[PDB]
């Protein structure tokens, strides 16, 4: 249950903040989308736009972040990705 | 702009 | 197999050629990091940055995208999620 | 222009 950070390019607080809206996410939908949607949709307001959020226990991804916007990471058996663009 | 390649462990 | 699209913003043509270099991937990479890869860095040779590629078999993911510049499609057991953003 | 996009896969 504690996270686990795979790979990372970003600051200790803004990971700390994004690991935080991603487990309480988990304890409120049961679908991997809607758990990638109140994420994104949060960090789009806190932060700012654009931000992109995958949530599952499979897949490979090749994607485009802004410098110090990304974070690759598990809780349990779910991995999230999530990073932000213009 | 950076790049970022991933893979999930299952 | 034939690929079967789940949801589309995109031109006819657009759409074509990313399902035949998605296809053209499955011939040659199994990972589906490496898939996504060689799709998304294509793509930002062809038609321009910035574009965001997700293979998979299981994930929910929740993303902005230009206007007409998103596909989300199956080949054979592989959902491919594809778009562009600024 | 730009829009918002929520997929699950069916497995």
């Amino acid at each position: 249950s504690t996270p686990i950070v795979k790979a990372s390019d970003i600051t200790d607080k803004l990971k700390e903040d994004i690991l935080t809206i991603s487990k309480d996410a988990l304890d409120k939908y049961q679908l991997e989308r809607d758990i990638a949607g109140t994420v994104k949709k949060q960090l789009d307001v806190k932060y700012g736009n654009t931000w992109h959020v995958i949530v599952g226990k499979n897949f490979g991804s090749y994607v485009t972040h802004e410098k110090g916007h990304f974070v690759y990471f598990y809780i349990g058996p779910l991995a999230f990705l999530v990073f932000k663009t213009a | 702009y950076a790049e970022s390649g991933i893979q999930t462990d299952l």
